[PDB]
């Protein structure tokens, strides 16, 4: 399984607008 | 899921600082995003692979689409802050000794592997509540105002080979402003840098420097200052943290002292590892 962290880099990338 | 908490730490020059927790876990990253416009990467992720307890750990790097992600570990203030809250106290000097200690420690590390920081100064360097000090940045310029005040003086004179020296100098220069409270070359261009360093260690010739006269950027018509007495410049500075100091700052980057025979300086014989006189 990937790090718990991939999860807060989506959400990053997501709220980067 | 929502089950994780992003926030913004801050800072600007590479890019922004996050702090995420794994609210099931309790488990914190932080994460630096910077954004480009190949080599970068290559140079970066060497840190992944560079590990000790002087260094930061670096759990990955992420290149997305136009963007890069830095993971690695949390810790919480970084040196330039840590100088500035001590601005009116001074770092004690057993913390200032066990600081210097450590980051010679993490250079060593580097220099041994043949990898060079090249840009160090007090904003990359991280440390916890525990008393230790970290490297960190590795390779972040390849993805020059901030990191002047801190360049060897063969790099301002346009010399093309950058040894393990480098770092020693900088290092050198942020011994000297923790003693101080005030930066030691606080240039603000590259030949008011070069001038600065002149007017306190005496403007280079071939005698102390053999071969300065013929690197890209020397000229002749630079003026002439006599060498200045280390007393005058780091006071109160021990003589044993004065002689450390003028070794970490002679010229010529052969003469320069290596970070493995720095650790085995007299100054650092009473070094200790004690925890922050303040609540960083
Ligand atoms: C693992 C995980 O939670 N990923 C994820 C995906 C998307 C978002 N939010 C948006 O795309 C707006 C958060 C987390
Ligand atoms: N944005």
């Amino acid at each position: 399984d990937p790090a718990w962290w991939v999860c807060a880099i989506a959400a990053i990338e997501c709220s980067d607008v | 899921e929502n089950f994780q908490k992003v926030e913004k730490i801050g800072e600007g020059t590479y890019g922004v600082v996050y702090k995420a927790r794994n609210k099931l876990t309790g488990e914190v990253v932080a994460l630096k995003k910077i954004r480009l416009d190949s080599t970068a990467i290559r140079e970066i992720s060497l840190l992944k692979e560079l590990n000790h307890p002087n260094i930061v750990k670096l759990l990955d790097v992420i290149h997305t689409e136009n963007k890069l992600y830095l993971v690695f570990e949390f810790l919480h203030q970084d040196l330039k802050k840590f100088m500035d809250a001590s601005a009116l106290t001074g770092i004690p000097l057993p913390l200032i000794k066990s600081y210097l200690f450590q980051l010679l420690q993490g250079l060593a590390f580097c220099h041994s592997h043949r990898v060079l920081h090249r840009d160090l100064k007090p904003q990359n360097l991280l440390i916890n509540t525990e008393g230790a000090i970290k490297l960190a940045d590795f390779g972040l310029a390849r993805a020059e105002v901030v990191t002047l005040w801190y360049r060897a003086p063969e790099i301002l004179l346009g010399c093309k080979y950058y040894s393990t020296a480098v770092d020693i100098w900088s290092l050198g220069c942020i011994f000297a402003e923790m003693v101080t409270r005030r930066a030691l070359f606080p240039g603000d261009s590259e030949i008011d840098q070069l001038f600065r360093i002149f007017r306190t260690l005496g403007t280079p010739d071939e005698v102390v420097w053999p071969g300065v006269t013929s690197m890209p950027d020397y000229k002749p018509s630079f003026p002439k200052w006599a060498r200045q007495d280390f007393s005058k410049v780091v006071p109160p500075l021990d003589e044993d943290g004065r002689s450390l100091l003028s070794q970490m700052l002679h010229y010529d980057p052969n003469k320069r002292i290596s970070a493995k025979a720095a650790l085995a300086h007299p100054f650092f014989q009473d070094v200790t590892k004690p925890v922050p006189h303040l609540r960083l």
